[PDB]
């Protein structure tokens, strides 16, 4: 029983530092990366994270003894140092399942990295993983679709699927973007998309866009005799208004729309993943904002834990970075967490920074999609890499081609495919990949173009997301 | 040299003057009868605003060339109800809108 | 005119970078702190920001030519080396008016923030402030209410507002969570509030916690003669979820309600703001997450970025921080976002971190609420600092009172009364503070009680978001 | 040893304190006319934290450079209503925000 | 009075903006009464019927105050929204003490009338009498005698 209030300030490893602590597989786990302040020991640190993101507060409290305090607390169950960095620690706390709202990503965001991010007690810290229970992940929806409805709806099988963002970002009108786009989808294209800050402006209201666009898709899938779709970005200053737009993409009979799950949110996120299962609408979820948040290994939180957010919120893509191209992705981590977004069991692994085995319980997987600054010579990389079940996007990598958008999306497409059928037969992509891409080169002038002018573009630079 | 004004009930038309004389009363009910109303006695036990009935008394003076008739009626009204507001209407029956309303007794105290 | 398609890579600054240019009134500026990777220029740097941000990508695209870019793009217009940092510079970019959604910071932030920190040629980036044009400011609701039209409704001047947030944070049943709350607010209290992951959970579903707390503030309000309210959290899976949630709090004639605005999403928060405005009911902002962002000065957004958001998305009160309490807050910086959170007119001031001059155009002001790890001793400090527009929050420094809530309360409202009274009356609350705190323990023995229970308690520790 | 908080009805800024002599309650206007705030002096007969709205005692003192101008006014209207709460209220003009509000008479008993 | 409103203002005459009497009062006939028979020295122009459609309140507003009341009443009579904005916000006691010199003033310039007095002759005395015990009154008076608004109207029927 709860038995004597005493007023004061106690230690929190006194309560919330359970070292003897055995998680139950209904419970939350969570895994931090933190530093220290000086003389404030590891295992208060702990506790005072695990104290501040479940139950307790600063002092002690009266209340405390009216419920039972023992099922409710978080509990740093154990705490290890980083091999090799001075003053980090690894601390991993259990959180009891009743602590979350059932559904609610928004919620056990809340309570995971409300607070605990910003005392003063401690220097730095990182969310790296989450073991969402199975318990909790079936009150989520999960994806709209998942991979194997969506290439089912689309009749897209045996290959990665192949994308084109429309340039400049931002600029040009609605009749120049359906123009844009008619000339990528009916060069061999699967997709077009929207850049992710093309929503409504004055040089380009919304509905306008909409409008051509459903055109351009219809004319080049008539021409093609292939289903082509276009992620038209439905993200929105409310909800109501981006419930309009995902609205009329319905109307139009739009496959695919796209949301930014991280700058509009997940609440807002939740409610159009919701809205597209009910009304058979794909969702391409751009992850804008996401390197605010995931780059620096010493303070943030892992996109790892962002991916597995957004699986459960609900998106048929989303993108996962390139690693080879002009934005930072670490090949280890990137394997990692695309196995996340993808499988239905995910074995711990700590060489792919998976810090606890996490089962989905038959929630569908999330297509990768790799997506700037690549181009046609990357094509037998990003294959070996991501396998068929991905989305590559080229949006340079279409629209400057020297010849166009058409001439551009025929470069990609064939690219892809030699690769494609190299690999079925059995040639190694790393190591005849220039090769694959060179004799299909000699049979695709458009093709050979593309290699010519992107021959010496690489992206090589130091990684601040070391595992 | 301003003065803070009182709070302090009214009862709509005439109730800012300083009251009504028999004389005034009678003024008031002469113009009543040269514009061609017809005087109604009403009395109620308060007087709320929000509230549109008050009780008639007796029926409405349709056949009235004299104001005494109505002072009577009052004096009468006044005998029976001195615990009730009492108020003095004309009525238009072209324009079908009372015309005139004013109290001419207050309850006691 | 746009003249000739030259397809490949050409340099960001060539294009981007623009020192001569002279910001119009309608541009939205932004100040970005970063270290580009070795052997990458700073100049290309910024105009590799600039161009991500805006309308450019990887290689040349002949979709330009079709609209005019030099009107559309993104200018690094300034770059200056920080003093004294090794490799670390501010950009200083403007952002032509037309590349924004009118009322959407959901898409300001997708443009500034979106892609721009993940760029592997860059090392670290952090957004430090944004000047928000009069123009764009004016596409905005703002807070549904603002400090003058709450104090109004609330009939509370001449101080600093009160509250409390109930702890345990989980586990108390809806009866003892409004149990708590008549307590705290029968003894002295303006507010008390749901704790920031209290949502709808198995130990407590929200219709519950409404119904029992519109009851205790009913009952406390009759007893002690002055307004009292809860802040109801309304944060939640989704829009319609929340929309319900913020349904019956009207129902009920509850004055103000909660949001967590970070971590349920801008989206939705001005969603939230709208209905607020609309509905009569005050909105209390929780800045949940705000430190996985805002902590770290090498990476990240400052939080006076996402404070100026907010007061554009729409909110009544927002968390500002304490300073002297457990989590941490610079005194420099917090003067100046919370002069950006209240005032119409900010200048420049870098002492302050504010690198532009902001102006509001008559967009009603956010109370600021200090909470976290404050009590009786931090009171001289905290009147001192926020003056009477703040909300000053005691959690454990009311519940964990010898006596518990109302003594608690009371200890509180006497405290802060004092210090008022002693402000007034030309006392220095710096020099003089613990002896006007120790003058009214003389008369007010729950007073005396709290002061004895908390003498040794400080929070003083290194803080890592230095200017 | 703790004691159970008596109920008692409160009235705002200054109430948890103990009652204001006419020197602190001096130091609180003078603190007023230093911030450039104007006094208005109100009085209602109840105490009601809905009500938004109290009767003003004259007009505000604009015109005020003397602290003994403003507890001359509530010497006045404490005379004319001792009945009644009295409340000195300060008023930023250019906020436009009542910055100052405290009780200096409650009703008699 | 066919898309349809209680009130209308319908100017003052004697106030800050323009009006002529003659035309006014024709207006005013038209927006009030059932039937109004074509009269060209009031520019009523047709004879017009309204089927018993009802009557639309005339609003004077605009620079008038008590020393008004008198010609307002007469010009107007019972069925009319008198409005003075200035003339109570204007007062020097105030609000309150505005609102009761024009209460004051109506009410002592409707019982004259009721009695049989001129309210064109005996305006002013009907006024000062008034003042005589509403102090309020008579400090509104006192402010406003001055104040006259005559100029040449530019619409002349
Ligand atoms: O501008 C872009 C791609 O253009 P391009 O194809 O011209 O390079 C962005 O959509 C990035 O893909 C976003 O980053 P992540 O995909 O890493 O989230
Ligand atoms: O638990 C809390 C306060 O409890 P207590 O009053 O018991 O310390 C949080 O709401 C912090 O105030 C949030 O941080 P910021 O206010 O810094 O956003
Ligand atoms: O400002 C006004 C009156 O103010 P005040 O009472 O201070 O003079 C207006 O409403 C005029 O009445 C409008 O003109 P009409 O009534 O002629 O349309």
């Amino acid at each position: 029983s709860a038995a004597g209030y005493k007023a004061g300030v106690k230690d929190y490893k006194l309560t919330y530092y359970t070292p003897d602590y055995t998680p139950k597989d209904t419970d939350l786990l969570a895994a931090f990366r933190f530093s220290p302040q000086p003389g404030v020991p590891a295992d208060e640190a702990g506790a005072a994270i695990a104290a501040e993101s479940s139950t307790g507060t600063w002092t002690t409290v009266w209340t405390d003894l009216l419920t039972d305090m023992d099922r409710y607390k978080g509990k740093c169950y154990h705490i290890e140092p980083v091999q090799g960095e001075e003053n980090s620690y690894f601390a991993f706390i259990a959180y009891p399942l009743d602590l979350f709202e059932e559904g609610s990503v928004t919620n056990i965001l809340t309570s995971i990295v409300g607070n605990v991010f910003g005392f003063k007690a401690i220097r730095s810290l990182r969310l790296e993983d989450i073991r969402f229970p199975v318990a909790l992940v079936k009150t989520f929806q999960g994806p709209p679709h998942g991979i194997q409805v969506e290439r089912d709806l689309l009749n897209k099988y045996g290959r990665p699927m192949l994308g084109c963002t429309i340039k400049p970002k931002l600029g040009l009108s609605a009749k120049n973007y359906g123009r844009a786009v008619y000339e990528c989808l009916r060069g061999g294209l699967d997709f077009t998309k929207d850049d992710e800050n093309i929503n409504s402006q004055p040089f380009q209201r919304w509905r306008d866009r909409f409008l051509f666009v459903a055109d351009a898709i219809h004319k080049s899938q008539a021409e093609t005799g292939e289903i082509k779709g276009h992620y038209l970005n439905v993200t929105a200053p409310t909800c109501e208004e981006m419930m309009k737009r995902a609205e009329f993409a319905k109307e139009l009979g739009m496959p695919i729309i796209m949301h930014d799950f991280l700058t509009a949110g997940f609440t807002a996120n939740t409610t159009l993943a919701k809205w597209c299962r009910d009304n058979g609408v794909l969702l391409h979820i751009h992850r804008a904002m996401h390197a605010v948040i995931d780059r620096q290994r010493n303070h943030g939180i892992h996109f790892r834990v962002l991916a597995k957010c957004l699986r459960l919120s609900g998106g048929d893509h989303l993108h996962s970075g390139t690693v080879v191209g002009k934005l930072e992705g670490d090949k280890a981590s990137t394997l990692g967490f695309v196995d996340l977004m993808r499988e239905d069991h995910i074995e711990a692994d700590r060489s792919r920074g998976v810090f606890f085995t996490q089962d989905w319980a038959s929630m569908p997987g999330v297509l990768p999609v790799a997506s700037g600054g690549i181009h046609v010579w990357h094509m037998p990389a990003l294959v070996e890499i991501f396998g068929d079940d991905s989305v590559l996007q080229f949006g340079g990598g279409t629209l400057g081609h020297p010849w166009g958008n058409a001439p551009g999306a025929t470069a990609n497409r064939v690219a892809l495919e030699a690769c494609v059928q190299a690999r079925n037969e059995g040639r190694d992509l790393y190591r005849e990949g220039g090769d694959i891409l060179r004799e299909a080169g000699k049979w695709s002038p458009e093709l050979a173009a593309a290699l010519d002018l992107w021959k010496e573009i690489k992206f090589e630079f130091e990684t601040m997301d070391k595992l | 040299s301003m003065k803070t004004l009182p709070k302090e009930r009214r009862f709509e038309t005439f109730s800012y003057l300083p009251p009504l004389s028999d004389r005034q009363i009678a003024a008031q009910i002469e113009y009543m009868i040269e514009q061609g109303f017809h005087p109604l006695i009403e009395f109620n036990e308060h007087s709320n605003p929000e509230e549109f009935y008050w009780t008639m008394w007796k029926l409405p003076l349709f056949d009235c060339k004299s104001p005494q008739q109505v002072l009577d009626e009052v004096r009468e009204c006044r005998s029976e109800y001195g615990d009730c507001y009492i108020r003095v209407a004309g009525f238009d029956n072209i324009k079908e809108c009372q015309t005139v309303s004013f109290i001419v007794h207050r309850p006691g105290r």
